């Protein structure tokens, strides 16, 4: 369930 | 017997001790004797919490043949060791009292863990 960047 | 211990500076995540059977460690053929993972996914050995910019599997700590610990960043947003961002997919040596830090907000708040390495385990070459 993916991961948001900077 | 305990290999190392992980303490939160903010203190949101109580102390966690990480141990290993010395029999089963010597029986292991590989140079990497044991692996602990740290991440958002509670399947990990240490749950960093359901903080979205923390990767599900964010970093690992590896027990070497020598009895020393290594830090493997495997994260989207990076991992800091004593305030310097480590190179992703590298293997950095953990010294006593080192501070592992990850980002939680875009605002630049942080989660911060400190490694306390049990010397009695290392010396325990029985």
């Amino acid at each position: 369930l993916p991961t948001p960047p900077l | 017997n305990i290999v190392f211990r992980v303490i939160s500076t903010t203190g949101q995540i109580p102390i966690r001790d990480f141990s290993a059977d010395i029999s089963q460690v010597l029986k292991e053929k590989r140079s990497i004797k044991k692996v602990w993972t740290f991440g958002r996914n509670p399947a990990c050995d240490y749950h960093l919490g359901n903080i979205l910019p923390v990767s599900n599997k964010h970093f690992q700590i590896l027990l070497g043949e020598d009895g020393n610990l290594l830090l493997n960043d495997i994260s989207t947003n990076g991992t800091w060791l004593n305030g310097q961002k480590v190179e992703k997919n590298s293997y950095q040596l953990l010294s006593q009292g080192d501070e592992i830090t990850v980002r939680t907000d875009p605002t630049g708040t942080i989660l911060s863990l400190v490694i306390f390495i049990n010397d009695k385990f290392k010396q325990s070459l029985e």
